[PDB]
């Protein structure tokens, strides 16, 4: 639909208030500002920089409004809106070099936490301590997250490691929680516990998605592996590849269809039934916010006097990619109508821009999924 | 027209679309600041394949990739001492203006002629495909820059007597 | 010690250059570093490119008396922003040893001059010049 | 510009202000002098005779000894026995410029002087001229080793005088060369409608004094130099002698002063790859 | 794949690869570098346009055919050409694939290492051998045996064959091409009191004769008509917008072949000249020969020309005996054709020097004290 | 692993396309010893040497999606081997399995944990 970057920030992630208007942003380096949907306009609502290591992800509880920050510093806070400024306070870990991922138990009673320090630093809030602190699962994990799902009963976890083996675990602590339901893919549900494994070792698992209601998941690696495992089907487990550019992000949209993106910057459906290995795809989603009139003759000659790339092509209509695509997109998300019912969507990219997007013209279709 | 070229340099660049890879990670273990990759790698899991494609038969390229950063070298048919040291002479004068343009892994190295060093600093400081769309090209160019120099050089063997007894 | 001939002093000045013969006690020389091409730039008629064959092409003098030299820009390989032309540097010093001096660099051995604040490039693409070009026997 | 004189620069400038100073009647500072040319000469110059008022140049090479045993003295001795002068030790021998052995018109000496290395060459060159002249084959011919990687002999024939050579190849590059361009002379002159005789022969030294194809099917040079009579004349000889006491030698300079040259062109290409470069944008 | 079939020679460039039904890499064997101040400085030019690009810049350029003691004698300006086809008509190597060179007539001496110098240790080819061009046209026409004409834009030939054998005195070779023919024609122009004639409209004056020009019937009838008539006259647009009407230049100077003497120079016309071939023949075969006569070339286009040399040999020639005259459509431009299809016969490679031959001695493994 | 008189059968017979499923059948995966994948390569190899251009697609299409990806893993298997211009014949192999799998095939040969 529509476009802007009304400053050029290489938006490395973006987080919001649940209204989705005041964007917080990873920034350049170590410099954030928070702007705001001023209409559709875009601008600056807060200065933050006292969570020093750069900025990674976050996890703003979006209702509470409370940014759980993280990145390359154990100065790692839950950032709320003081009325002020979104301004830190602090959590306790027992990871090292930094925090890349963090994730609230969804019914926000605590998070889990990816390290620089191969570990899950499972960390919950004391009053006592003024503060979070943590327990670790070292082991039985060999190496550390870079992508977090919690299955909806919230104490049920699901994640994609650098220790590649696609593992399904438990990690109640006792000082905040009690143990959770019989979970079909195991259920020996303490800390630190295993419950089920796809003995995929198949890239370093980079995107972990629930269904709808999490009866199955989704799973992607780096390496772009697209991947699943169904529980009543039987704990049944499937996986491919794709074909094109190598993926920034993968997401369900129901129980049976997903949207996928990479390198390419254009979004790529998927669809599936029940038959377990059956993984099948649903072609190109976008259309460009581009047409061919573009042109401004004048510094075209200036600079053919001048060489600095003065041999044409279509590439340079995406910055290189073609499509309009850049130097590179960065991000998607839903907006509203959500994964089941959407009614806009939305994309960030190196260029800096807002993007909100075609949704419903593709609504085209009548029920899902088979017993196979 | 050399056209399984066209075959050659689409299958790299369908390489170099299967596999425009890299991005970055810092450190779970070990430091934060970001290596050269290809050189460092521990281990293979995380990272590309260590690969090697020949053109014919004296021809080739090795391409080496950590997820992250990676190698290229090229293999070239010539072998008289007159192909050779004679174009290193320019191998020579190269190195310098390598340290102007930043990608060499800067040594005109045998078994190949040549090697680059690769990283995802470069995906994040311009532009897109573009790029490729040149390097993988311009590559060819300046190896159709040896006739270029070749009928030049071969003109400063038509300096000889054009000068010394053509003085009378 | 010798090639076939001993040692001998240039001190490479950034105005003059100086230097003398083995044997006597001064510098017999301390001398304009200066060369004189022309450089009126009307480029045409003709053409050619690509092509190093024997030339009717080329109008150039150096030394002191290219100081005298009109149109014929009298520049200065010494050291003053201008640096890169230590590659004409070469042809100039060519012209100095084995035409001006008169002289066998083969055979001789050298000792040459630098100032403290020197980058390597400039000078160690001259050593393949010094020992394949020059091809001295030895020289610091 | 490029060229050379057989007086020297260096010393013609000095001595003629030594003499400049002599007829001044000045007092001395400390010269002596050792040095090379082309030929594999040891100048050397000095204050000889201890005192304020004398200067010495003098020379040494190893194959004197296979010139000596010729009479090139006789020119000499009307030139330069014009002089009055006396070998030094270790040179072969020595010119005194003693302060008084200068003339009247003391300019008129140093020109000339300075042009013996060439002249002592031309002083036996004469009698392979005067063989030719007396109408004789294969006389007396000087085999000299100047230099060793290389050879050379001067001879006589009725029609026309001589000289040939050998030379060894270091390098192929060297050779492409070789045996091709002096082919666009033994095969190539047009252009250059003057030459008397030279054939570079990348194996073939000619046969009363060594036998044709001698090298490696293209690695030693065995150049040879034969006059025709519009050369051995007693004039067009003169300018062409010139050439010869430099040629090879000062050509394997200019192939240097060639090779520095490329890089303009290089330096062109290097930096238009340079601005190609960026183009990836 | 391949093997390299070429008209390396004058006119065109006429080259394709072997067996091919056609020429195809095709612009002019001459080539033109800019005569000027480049007053645009830095616009991005390389010092030359060639052939196609030489005409599209003719206004620009110094160009090259060089002296009639060959067709050219810096070939090494064809240096750059070399280039020009292995990349700007090609983009390949000949140092791949066995290579068909080709030569004329009595070359002197030096050509042949000169030539194989660069052709081995330059183009690299990895085995080749040199023809000569006569019978490439009767390759085309599927026979051994007759007389073969060339006249053309480098040289002309008149050649005798039989199955081989062909006549090392009875083959005449000659200078001649329309390259030629130019000089007396274009003196006309103050005639015409054209005040603006030049060097670079030589092409257009070509042009028009090759649009407009024939060969005169029976000469002073036309010279008579010239005298009495202007239909002759023929319209002719010019770049600016005009247009010239001339044309009876058209076919006078067209007499010139039987009319060297127009110069003053003392060479017999035409068939007359040509005529000596036949006679210094055997005598018994020229009986058979009026069925034999094998005529080509792009300068054999034109019209009246072949009614009239037929004639023309006739005042020459007894009658008694059956005549074929023999001169195809597109005779011009097939010749390359013909020599093409020949590398179909792969016997024709064995003939080859490899690089190795060339190498070991020299290509003193075959030059010219070898004949 | 595959067996070399299956192959040269098909081959021999004209069945160049059971010559192709026949020299993919088995592959030495499993095997550490690179002797054993070598022999395998060899056969393969010996099999693209073998076919003519136009008889490529006609095999190709035979194929199903594993059989294309374990091809490109000895397509690239050759590649690593210059020789008698091998990689001529073996780049118009390339371009037909490339048409049939798509870029993912490349893809899989870039992820695999063990190989040909």
């Amino acid at each position: 639909m529509a476009y802007h970057s009304f400053l050029v920030e290489p938006i490395s992630c973006h987080a919001w208030n649940k209204d989705r208007t005041q964007i917080a942003i990873c920034p350049n380096n170590h410099e954030v500002h928070i702007y705001e949907k001023s209409g559709n306009k875009w601008v600056q609502v807060h200065e933050l920089k006292e969570h020093n290591g750069q900025v990674t992800g976050v996890d703003w509880a979006p209702d509470s409004n409370r940014i759980v920050t993280c990145g390359t510093d154990r100065n790692a806070y839950v950032w709320t809106l003081k009325g002020r400024t979104w301004k830190p306070t602090l959590v306790i870990l027992r990871i090292n070099r930094a925090a890349r991922c963090v994730r609230w138990a969804p019914n926000e009673k605590k998070f889990a936490v990816g390290s620089g320090s191969r570990v899950i630093s499972i960390c919950y809030f004391e009053q006592e301590n003024d503060w979070w602190v943590c327990k670790h699962i070292k082991k039985p994990i060999r190496s550390t997250v870079l992508s977090l799902d919690w299955h909806p009963n919230s104490v049920l976890l699901a994640a994609g490691s650098c220790d590649f083996k696609c593992r399904i675990f438990s990690a109640y602590i006792k000082e905040v929680e009690e143990r959770p339901a019989p979970t079909p893919w195991g259920s020996k549900m303490p800390f630190g516990e295993l419950m089920f494994e796809s003995s995929s070792s198949c890239g370093w698992v980079h995107g972990v998605c629930f269904s709808a209601n999490g009866s199955r998941v989704a799973w992607v690696s780096h390496d772009s592996t697209v991947c699943l495992a169904d529980a009543d089907k039987k704990m049944a487990v499937a996986t491919l590849a794709s074909e094109t550019l190598p993926l920034l992000a993968v997401t369900f949209i129901t129980e049976s269809s997903l949207v996928a993106a990479g390198h390419d910057c254009f979004p790529v459906l998927f669809t599936y039934d029940s038959a377990a290995g059956k993984l099948s795809f649903g072609g190109r989603l976008d259309v460009p916010k581009q047409s061919s009139q573009r042109g401004l003759t004048a510094r075209e000659r200036f600079q053919n006097l001048d060489k600095k790339a003065s041999s044409e092509g279509s590439a340079a209509a995406g910055a290189g990619l073609d499509s309009l695509h850049k130097n590179s997109v960065s991000q998607i998300s839903v907006l509203s109508g959500g994964k089941a019912k959407c009614s806009q969507f939305c994309t960030t990219g190196m260029d800096g821009g807002m993007s909100i997007w075609d949704v419903r013209s593709l609504e085209s279709a009548l029920k899902d999924l088979k017993i196979v | 027209m050399t056209a399984t070229l066209r075959p050659y340099l689409s299958a790299v660049r369908a390489t170099l679309q299967a596999a425009l890879c890299l991005e970055n990670f810092s450190s779970q273990v070990v430091e934060r600041h970001n290596k050269p990759e290809v050189e460092v790698r521990s281990s293979k899991e995380l990272l590309l394949q260590p690969v090697t494609i020949s053109r014919n038969e004296k021809e080739k390229v090795l391409i080496e990739g950590s997820i992250n950063s990676v190698r290229v070298s090229i293999a070239v048919k010539q072998a008289d001492e007159i192909e050779k040291i004679l174009c290193h002479k320019f191998m020579r004068f190269m190195m310098m203006r390598a340290e102007n343009f930043f990608i060499l892994r800067r040594k005109p190295v045998e078994g190949y002629d040549i090697s680059f060093l690769i990283t995802n600093f470069h995906t994040e400081q311009m532009y897109k495909h573009k790029l490729v769309d040149f390097v993988i090209h311009f590559m060819e160019e300046i190896d159709k820059e040896i006739s270029e120099m070749k009928l030049s050089v071969n003109a400063r063997a038509r300096i000889v007597a054009e000068e010394f007894l053509k003085n009378f | 010690m010798a090639g076939r001939l001993p040692a001998c002093v240039v001190d490479c000045g950034t105005g003059y250059t100086k230097l003398g013969y083995a044997g006597n006690t001064e510098p017999q020389f301390i001398i304009p570093s200066c060369i004189a091409i022309k450089e009126s730039a009307k480029v045409g008629d003709q053409a050619q490119r690509r092509v190093m064959k024997g030339v009717d092409d080329l109008d150039f003098f150096i030394g002191d008396e290219a100081i005298e030299k009109p149109t014929y820009a009298t520049k200065w390989p010494i050291r003053h922003g201008i640096v890169e032309d230590w590659d004409l540097m070469e042809r100039f010093m060519e012209q100095v040893i084995f035409k001006y001096l008169r002289a066998e660099p083969e055979d001789h051995y050298f000792l040459l001059t630098e100032p403290p604040l020197n980058t390597p490039e400039n000078r160690e693409y001259t050593a393949e010049i010094m020992f394949e070009s020059f091809n001295v026997p030895g020289l610091y | 510009m490029i060229l050379l004189e057989v007086n020297n620069r260096i010393i013609e400038e000095t001595l003629a202000l030594k003499f400049e100073n002599a007829a001044a009647g000045n007092k001395p500072e400390a010269v002596e002098v050792t040095f090379a040319d082309f030929d594999g000469v040891l100048y050397h110059i000095s204050n000889p005779n201890g005192d304020k008022t004398k200067v010495m140049v003098s020379i040494s090479l190893k194959f004197y000894k296979e010139l000596q045993a010729h009479g090139a003295d006789e020119l000499l001795k009307r030139v330069y026995g014009s002089y009055l002068v006396n070998p030094e030790s270790g040179y072969n021998v020595s010119l005194l410029y003693d302060l008084e052995n200068l003339p009247a018109s003391k300019d008129s000496i140093v020109h000339q002087a300075g042009m013996l290395k060439r002249n002592c060459f031309a002083s036996v060159f004469e009698k392979y001229f005067q063989f030719q002249e007396e109408g004789k084959e294969g006389e007396n011919r000087a085999v000299i080793h100047y230099r060793d990687d290389e050879t050379m002999y001067v001879e006589s024939k009725k029609d026309r005088v001589t000289v040939v050579f050998s030379t060894v190849f270091k390098d192929d590059d060297d050779v492409v060369i070789g045996k091709v361009f002096m082919q666009e002379f033994k095969e190539g002159r047009r252009a250059s409608h003057t030459a008397p005789q030279v054939l570079f022969s990348h194996r073939e030294p000619p046969l009363e004094l060594k036998d044709t194809d001698a090298a490696v099917g293209d690695n030693i040079g065995y150049i040879t130099f034969v006059l025709f009579p519009r050369h051995t004349n007693a004039s067009a000889r003169d300018n062409t002698i010139n050439l010869i006491h430099t040629f090879r030698d000062y050509l394997h300079y200019h192939i240097k002063c060639s090779k520095a040259y490329i890089h303009t062109r290089m330096r062109a290409k290097t930096s238009d790859f340079l601005k190609v470069l960026n183009r990836a944008r | 794949t391949t093997a390299l079939v070429c008209d390396n020679g004058s006119g065109l460039v006429k080259a394709g690869f072997a067996g091919d039904d056609a020429p195809r890499a095709v612009f002019p064997s001459i080539v033109g570098r800019p005569r000027h101040q480049g007053v645009m400085v830095g616009m991005g030019q390389k010092d030359s346009y060639v052939g196609d690009e030489a005409q599209s810049k003719r206004g620009i350029l110094t160009l090259k055919y060089p002296i009639e003691h060959g067709i050219i004698t810096n070939w090494d300006d064809m240096e750059k050409i070399w280039h020009h086809t292995f990349y700007n008509e090609l983009r390949v190597a000949p140092e791949e694939h066995p290579t068909l060179l080709t030569e004329a007539p009595l070359n002197p001496k030096a050509n042949r290492e000169k030539m194989t110098q660069i052709m081995f240790e330059t183009f690299n080819v990895p085995a080749m051998y040199v023809a000569i061009q006569a019978v490439l046209s009767l390759y085309a026409s599927g026979r051994t045996t007759g007389i073969v004409l060339d006249s053309g834009d480098g040289v002309t030939h008149n050649v005798p064959i039989y199955e081989g054998y062909a006549l090392p005195h009875a083959i005449m070779r000659l200078d001649l091409a329309g390259r030629d023919l130019t000089d007396y024609l274009m003196k006309i122009l103050t005639e015409r009191g054209y005040s603006f004639v030049t060097t670079a409209e030589r092409e257009i004056v070509r042009d028009i004769k090759e649009k407009l020009c024939y060969v005169a019937l029976d000469f002073e009838n036309e010279m008579a008509t010239a005298a009495s008539s202007s239909s002759l006259e023929k319209s002719y647009e010019l770049p600016d917008g005009q247009v010239i009407t001339i044309g009876n230049e058209r076919f006078r100077c067209p007499e010139t072949l039987f009319q060297p003497s127009f110069i003053g120079m003392e060479s017999a016309g035409i068939h007359e000249t040509t005529y000596n071939s036949i006679m210094k023949c055997d005598i018994d075969i020229r009986k058979d020969l009026y069925a034999n006569n094998v005529m080509s070339g792009g300068t054999t286009m034109y019209p009246g020309i072949a009614d009239r040399m037929q004639k023309e040999i006739t005042a020459l020639a007894p009658s008694t005996m059956k005549i074929k005259i023999i001169a195809p459509p597109e005779r011009k431009y097939s010749v390359w054709i013909g020599g093409s299809i020949l590398a179909s016969l792969s016997t024709f490679q064995q003939m080859w020097i490899t690089k190795q031959e060339y190498d070991e001695a020299g290509p003193s493994i075959v030059h010219r004290k070898c004949f | 692993g595959p067996d070399e008189g299956e192959v040269d059968s098909c081959l021999r017979q004209g069945n160049m396309t059971a010559a192709l499923q026949a020299a993919l059948k088995n592959p030495p995966i499993n095997t550490k010893s690179q002797a054993v994948k070598d022999r395998a390569g060899s056969i393969v190899l010996k099999v693209l040497i073998s076919f003519k251009a136009n008889d490529i697609e006609k095999a190709v299409q035979s194929l199903d999606k594993n059989g294309v990806d374990l091809l490109m893993k000895y397509i690239y298997k050759g590649f690593e081997s210059p020789s008698d211009n091998s990689s001529a014949v073996l780049l118009q192999w390339h371009e037909k399995a490339l048409a049939a799998g798509g870029v993912g095939s490349i893809v899989r040969v870039l992820t695999a944990r063990k190989t040909v």
